[PDB]
């Protein structure tokens, strides 16, 4: 029996009217001073029985009864209270026609056939235009002016039907007949058929079905009267503290009170043309000024109030209604602290001060006092704690302990800023919290405040106890692997723990187990010792449900003997659990926590942190003047490189070297000379250190605390040390480039003036930058997470066949990342490993001891086919099979968890919140392997995938093809290195040789193309138009674009020629000698120019095709996440068959297509901007790019498919966080590529949904239940477009939802009229709306309780 | 300054603020996508409603707090009726059924 | 205390409803009327609840048979 959503509905004179049933009645209550409203009811004194103005005593004349009732002084009868109902008043009665026609469409625009701007003029205007009449053959909406109406009413007399003003809209708005128009615009239509006639004729038509079905009357727009809220519903928030002002909604109330209430005496006075016409202009201008146009005239203009435009201040305070509801509010008890890091206690658990205890308690601790009886009455407990009794601290604790406390950081970005702790008190005002939990809130200890919140009760207690807590949540849905910061003095105290020196005391020790006590604690053993014979026991969980123990005696120091003690379970035992007390010692809790998650494994890990500041601070690092180590070489470096430019600059005065050259010369050796003065830097800082012992001459490790931070890694880089001893580097932040005035000297030595400034210039520059970034960051998760509200994530299974091929990403030199983390933990289909014998079944799912099981054994296929979360079966929602299974906690997900929507929403939020060196590095770096010299991994045959092997008479080997693939297969045969060969690479081998680590095949310059031929002989320029395609004198071939339309049908080539003139062909090619030369090219040689061997033609400056450079980091990413299609796109082939170019083109689009021939031809031209890389000799199949550079969001998700789009964006997101250094799962991105392809277009016919696009959802249940229908043929394709996606926020099925991240004004004009019922299917709207999430926790009586939807 | 129950506005009855020795400070949308992300649809859900919007949470809330009864009241929003409020005001007045 | 949650996860895995049904329990130990199956470490009936759920005697079959229990026998 409760109720559903809403309804979107009109104002309505029977709904109003209900909501007044009074009219307009009295100010009610207020006017003290003026001691009497108006005063007109029923009572025993009323003297006014049987009639109006009669007594009961039958005596009203002279001084009795009449108006004088028994009590002539003040209290009126009307009141009609304050809060329960929204009320009603007059409120300009005739018209309103606000906001209709407010947005860019006009509604009443469209249905009145009638354009904006004439409506905003013949409002308040004379109108007239006649309505329907059987005796008149004027049109229904025939319009006429004042005389012809004067003769119109004049002439056809009886039977004419028109009104005074808004009537006529009024009444035309009454009178449009839906029905009439819907049919007679539908067989109008439908018979006469033209482009022009589907936009705005078709979409009328199903827009005007639209509003039969809808049910809401047009006359229901314009209100008869205005139902008006109470005060408390009315509020509004005033800017200066709450003052009206000079504001429009003053000035409307100055006119639109005397104008409106003489309006309303005057049309129930029957006033004459005067009074009706001044009043109804004035009123005209009351109820249509304050809906639209107008002039501002307030008060004077300037130094004065104006929070009036479009009278949007009511809907949206400042970006919507989001201050009012759907964004936060002020919450309720809250501490609002400060950090402070309790090293001590447990992982999960709070140092919640006494001070903010027992303030937020209260309730507890009356309740306490009640229950357990030691209190008496309520206000006799409020005595109790008011007088802070220490009984009342007893009974306090007796709640605190598991009573848990949730926390986070007011900049929140992920799931894990709130977590929930146990709370013990500790004296002071601040909170003690863990600091292996600081880093997992990002939270500093600088002073940043902290907001402190008290869970309520079952729901929010226990759902924090088995959810939230911070060692509940491990594992970050983000980087995949479990994020734990055991850093700074864990690191260097780990470090200290486990190492090795030589002599130094205690030699070897027989003792093995127990050795840390005894001969740490008692004397003469150093806390680390080299060559110890102590025996370690191991354990072997390879046993099904039991450990077997073993032990044996191993070399380790007496500091791995202590670290060993920390966790009893099976563990490499020094060999892997030691190391050298690095970041191995965070990876060796990975490997610890691998198994069973749970349990000790979770629980005394903590130790390593006990330990880590227990004998940390037995250590006592320290860092001093003879700490750091100035290498003597800086003063040899520094001067040899000031006389190498003393030299540069001594040749530029002479004229020899070019200003740029030598200033980037300049640059490289200074340079080169700084990374020398960092290598001997580093020399100095391992072995420049030496310890005396015995004869000193083998000394021993560098015991320096700046080499155990940088070797260890707690904290500093081999950069920042850099900037410590040796040079600091250069930049500039106004010029953008390299300063030619270096800076000599180290920290430790005095710095110079000049140097100082630019040092504070650049770093007042980066904390532009750094605080420029966090604004650019929230705004993205904004974005981000406004696409990512849509999952439902119901169904477990459906059984998908659909699934992405997993290839290893290979690029470059060296492999970024294995197909192992790729493939790891994913549903797979089919995915045979190894050359199809055996390896996975059908029906198995992928984990990481089957996985890892899979990728160890048989690793030369690295490619398997694994479903993935962006294709699934489901209708509604996603598969959780499908998507893959992980999480905060354990494996296996289960339904209802938003998964890669708001794991993926805050998992870009840490990538883009700071930018990578200047940035330029996420960018296009323009230097790449494949680009300048291409290299080889492993050891292997290279080979040329998808290319045409061309030999040369020179023995060198070229590519045929444009896109072309060069890989090197090892004797495995699994991918080592591939990278995309471009045409005009010339190699020493093409195929059957093999190459090793680093092997170069091909080399070509970047910057300049050398196009090298094969025939020797005279340079002969081929399609080459002077003055129209093509402009020391050298030629300048550009892009088709710029040429002239009437030749751009041909390309330039370069064409070399014999002394004879006949053409020679190059060997085992059947085409003769020549180069394509691309867009933007410049052609050095002329012709009549004798040319050798592999001679130099054109070359391209500039890319041309996709020009642009790089966007950056925040373009690249907005760009990316923008999901826009690319500026300008190349080609592409649909279908299958002969490939053809042939013909010209005059006047028009260049290039007209040969090819479509078989299924039938379409003649398909283009601009021509990229080179073609199709070949017209040849049939291509449906899926091959024509043409270089990029393929689109719309022609890629078409064309190239949903796996080529799912590698493009997986590829180059996780390259610019991988240089960021950021690695992040496959699945999780796969779902941003998961919420943006839907809403693809559908081009389906006999579904209705007539040439225009739907959801996706909305194509399976139209297919699933066409082709379940005995008429299979209705259903068809649809395209794969996903628009910009940035509108997917406002394409939602939902209807409350949404309107506050988008324009309320425009969200509630556009769809009110569409009235479309939120249902409640909105996540956000149901935040909205008060009922409950159907999802999280909240799924399980969603489910159960909405499943009666069907009962009714 | 620790808070826990105080002086509201006329307006939308949300409280004001800090320095007023009332409110629970502000979680904002940052902090609601937090919510959301950690897949929890009860503390989003009283959160934007039974503190501020719904008189009904509080007082049915507190009445729990007497034997511990623990359940909190979903309600109706009283700032969505400020938003259904304004759109009254507005020339399209929306209505439920 | 309770380690982790994940003991129970192994005896009955949902974590989506682990709330209401541990909420359950320490609701009818909370509000009265019930008494703790477990020797107490001084922590509260929702702890005492968690080791119900790891006791494997109490599930949603326990909760719904014993609830139409008290409520048929009261």
């Amino acid at each position: 029996e409760e109720f559903d959503a809403i309804k979107i509905a009109l104002a309505s004179p029977d709904m109003i009217r209900s909501w007044s049933f009074g009219e307009v009645k009295k100010p009610e209550t207020i006017n003290y001073r003026t001691f009497k409203p108006e005063r007109d009811x029923x009572x025993x004194x009323x003297x006014x029985x049987x009639x109006x103005x009669x007594x009961x005593x039958x005596x009203x004349x002279x001084x009795x009864x009449x108006x004088x009732x028994x009590x002539x002084x003040x209290x009126x009868x009307x009141x009609x209270x304050x809060r329960e109902r929204m009320g009603h008043i007059e409120l300009a009665s005739p018209t309103a026609h606000i906001w209709f026609l407010k947005s860019l469409p006009s509604r009443i625009g469209l249905l009145l056939d009638m354009p904006l701007r004439d409506i905003e003029r013949v409002l308040y205007f004379e109108s007239y235009v006649v309505i329907e009449g059987g005796m008149t053959n004027l049109e229904r909406q025939q319009i006429l002016t004042e005389e012809q109406y004067l003769d119109a009413l004049e002439e056809f007399g009886d039977e004419f039907d028109a009104k005074m003003g808004a009537e006529a809209i009024q009444a035309l708005l009454k009178s449009m007949d839906l029905e009439q128009e819907c049919e007679q615009l539908r067989e109008e239509l439908n018979e006469t058929n033209s482009e022009t006639k589907r936009k705005k004729l078709t979409k009328r038509i199903k827009l005007l079905e639209a509003f039969v079905q809808s049910g809401n009357k047009p006359e229901w727009m314009i209100l008869t009267v205005l139902p008006v809220l109470p005060p408390d519903l009315r509020p509004l928030v005033p800017l200066d503290g709450g003052r009206f002002a000079t504001s429009d909604l003053n000035d409307l109330y100055r006119r639109v009170i005397n104008r409106n209430n003489r309006l309303k005496r005057l049309l129930d006075l029957a006033a004459p043309d005067i009074i009706v016409r001044n009043e109804k202009r004035m009123l005209q201008e009351a109820v249509d000024a304050l809906l639209d146009n107008g002039r501002r005239g307030r008060a004077i203009t300037g130094s004065n109030k104006r929070p009036l435009k479009s009278l949007a201040d009511m809907i949206k305070g400042k970006q919507g209604r989001f201050r009012q509801n759907l964004l936060g509010k002020r919450v309720d008890y809250s501490g609002r602290s400060v950090i402070t890091v309790g090293p001590y206690l447990r992982l999960h658990q709070c140092g919640l001060p006494k001070k903010m205890a027992l303030e937020l308690f209260k309730p507890f601790i009356y309740g306490k006092l009640e229950l357990r009886g030691l209190a008496t009455t309520i206000k006799a407990a409020k005595k109790m704690v008011e007088r802070e009794e220490a009984v009342v601290w007893d009974i306090l604790d007796e709640v605190i302990r598991e009573h848990p406390v949730l926390l986070n950081r007011a900049p929140t970005l992920h799931r894990l800023g709130i977590q929930a702790f146990e709370p013990v008190l500790i004296e002071g005002k601040a909170i003690q919290l863990h600091p292996l939990v600081c880093a997992a809130y990002n939270a500093d200890f600088d002073g940043d405040q902290m907001a402190v919140h008290v869970p309520l009760t079952l729901e929010a207690q226990l759902e924090a106890r088995a959810l939230m807590m911070s060692t509940n949540n491990i594992l970050s849905p983000a980087n995949g692997e479990p994020i734990i910061v055991p850093s700074q003095d864990v690191v260097l105290g780990l470090y200290y723990m486990t190492r090795d020196c030589v002599n130094a005391k205690g030699e070897g020790m027989v003792l093995t187990g127990p050795k840390e006590a005894e001969r740490l604690y008692r004397s003469g053993l150093a806390s680390l010792h080299a060559r110890v014979k102590v025996r370690i026991t191991e354990y072997e969980k390879d046993a099904n449900g039991e450990l077997v123990a073993k032990t044996s005696l191993k070399d380790t120091t007496v500091g791995r003997a202590i670290l060993w003690m920390i966790v009893p379970k099976g563990l490499p035992y020094s060999i892997v659990n030691q190391a050298l007390g690095k970041k191995a010692i965070s990876k060796m809790l990975n490997t610890c926590y691998r198994i069973l998650g749970l349990k000790p494994t979770v629980i005394f890990a903590d130790q390593i942190m006990y330990t880590g500041f227990a004998y940390a601070a037995r250590s006592g690092a320290s860092v001093g003047i003879d700490d750091m180590v100035i290498p003597e070489k800086k003063h040899e470096i520094i001067s040899e490189a000031e006389a190498e430019v003393a030299e540069i600059q001594e040749q530029f005065q002479s004229g020899l070297v070019t200003a740029g050259e030598r200033y980037n010369k300049v640059i490289d050796i200074w340079a080169a000379a700084n990374d020398r003065v960092s290598k001997a830097m580093m020399d100095n800082l391992q072995t420049e250190t030496v310890i005396n012992r015995d004869g000193q001459e083998e000394k021993q490790v560098s015991f320096n605390s700046i080499y155990m931070m940088a070797d260890s890694g707690a904290r500093g880089s081999a950069a920042q040390i850099r900037q410590l001893a040796g040079m600091r580097g250069l930049m500039a932040k106004p010029d953008g480039s390299i300063i030619e005035t270096p800076i000599t000297a180290n920290f430790r030595e005095g710095l110079n003036v000049l140097q100082y400034f630019i040092s504070t210039h650049g770093a007042r520059k980066g904390l532009a930058d750094t605080a420029l970034k966090t604004a650019n960051s929230g705004y993205l998760t904004r974005r981000l997470v406004d696409v990512a509200q849509d999952l439902v994530v119901t169904e477990d299974d459906c059984g998908t066949h659909e699934g992405i091929m997993m290839t290893p990403v290979i690029e470059g030199g060296d492999v970024k990342e294995p197909l192992r983390d790729r493939v790891l933990g994913r549903v797979t289909a089919e995915d045979v490993l190894k050359p199809g014998t055996a390896d996975i079944l059908v029906p198995r799912n992928t984990l990481l001891h089957e996985q890892w099981c899979d990728l160890l054994e048989e690793n030369s296929v690295d490619a398997v086919k694994v479903r993935s979360v962006v294709s699934c079966d489901t209708d509604f929602g996603v598969c959780a099979h499908c998507y893959g299974r992980d999480l905060a906690r354990g494996h296996i997900i289960n339904k209802g968890e938003a998964i890669g929507v708001i794991a993926a929403q805050s998992i870009g939020e840490p990538g883009t919140q700071l930018t990578m060196r200047t940035f330029h590095i996420g960018g296009a770096a323009s230097r790449a392997a494949a680009e300048s010299s291409i290299q080889v991994k492993n050891k292997g045959s290279i080979k040329l995938s998808n290319v045409k092997s061309v030999v040369n008479s020179s023995g060198k080997l070229v590519i045929t093809s444009r896109n072309t693939e060069l890989k090197l297969i090892d004797e495995f045969g699994r991918t080592k290195e591939s990278y995309k060969v471009p045409y005009g690479a010339v190699l020493a081998k093409g195929d059957g040789e093999q190459v090793a680590g680093g092997e170069t095949v091909a080399n070509w310059d970047p910057h300049t193309m050398p196009v090298i031929t094969e025939v020797s002989g005279f340079v002969r320029f081929t399609d080459m138009i002077d003055g129209q395609t093509i402009t020391l004198s050298s030629l300048v071939v550009l892009d088709s674009a710029e040429r002239t339309a009437g030749g751009k049908d041909l390309r330039p080539a370069l064409k070399i020629v014999d002394a004879q003139g006949n053409d020679v062909l190059i060997p085992g090619t059947d085409m003769p000698a020549q180069y394509f030369l691309p867009g933007k090219a410049i052609v050095q040689l002329e012709d009549g120019v004798q040319i050798s061997s592999g001679d130099t033609l054109a070359r391209i400056p500039q890319e041309s095709g996709g020009t642009k450079d790089i966007t950056g980091g925040l373009p690249r990413v907005a760009d990316l996440f923008e999901a826009r299609r690319p500026k300008e796109p190349a080609i592409l082939a649909e279908i299958s068959g002969i490939v053809s170019f042939g013909k010209e083109t005059k006047g028009k689009r260049r290039l007209v297509i040969t090819p479509v021939d078989g299924s039938d031809p379409y003649e398909e031209m283009i601009p021509k901007w990229r080179q073609l890389n199709v070949f017209e000799g040849e049939r291509v199949e449906r899926g091959d790019v024509i043409s270089d550079g990029p393929e689109a969001p719309h022609d890629i998700l078409r064309l190239r498919g949903v796996h080529a789009v799912t590698r493009y964006i997986v590829n180059e997101v996780q390259d610019v966080y991988r240089l960021q250094g950021v690695k992040i799962n496959d699945k999780h991105i796969e779902v941003i590529v998961r919420q943006m392809l839907r809403k693809a277009t559908i081009v389906n016919a006999g579904s209705s949904d007539f040439l225009e696009g739907e959801q996706v959802e909305y194509s399976r249940v139209k297919i699933a239940n066409r082709e379940l229908e005995a008429n299979g043929k209705v259903g068809a394709t649809y395209s794969r477009d996903l628009l910009g996606i940035t509108k997917a926020s406002l394409a939602t099925e939902s209807f409350i939802s949404a309107a506050s991240f988008q324009e309320t004004t425009r969200v509630l004009t556009e769809a009110a009229v569409a009235g479309k019922r939120d249902e409640l299917r909105g996540l956000k709207e149901n935040v909205i709306v008060g009922r409950l999430i159907p999802a999280g926790t909240g799924y399980a009586y969603h489910q159960d309780r909405m499943r009666r939807r069907a009962a009714g | 300054h620790a808070r826990s129950t105080g002086s509201y506005s006329l307006v939308t009855q949300q409280p004001l603020g800090g320095k007023a020795q009332f409110g629970g400070q502000r979680f904002g949308e940052m902090e609601v996508w937090a919510l959301e992300a950690y897949g929890a649809a009860y503390t989003l859900q009283e959160m934007l409603t039974v503190k501020s919007d719904d008189v009904n949470g509080r007082t049915k809330m507190y009445k729990n707090i007497v034997d511990g009864n623990h359940q909190m009241e979903p309600g109706m929003p009283e700032s969505f009726n400020v938003l259904l409020k304004e759109i009254r005001s507005l020339g399209i007045n929306i209505e439920l059924e | 205390a309770r380690v982790t949650v994940q003991d129970a996860v192994e005896k009955i895995g949902n974590r989506f409803d682990l709330v209401l049904v541990a909420a359950r329990r320490a609701r009818q130990m909370q509000v009265g009327g019930k008494d703790p199956l477990v020797p107490e470490e001084n922590d509260k009936t929702t702890v005492i609840a968690l080791r119900e759920i790891e006791e494997g005697l109490i599930n949603n079959q326990i909760l719904d048979v014993r609830e139409r229990q008290e409520q048929q026998e009261q």
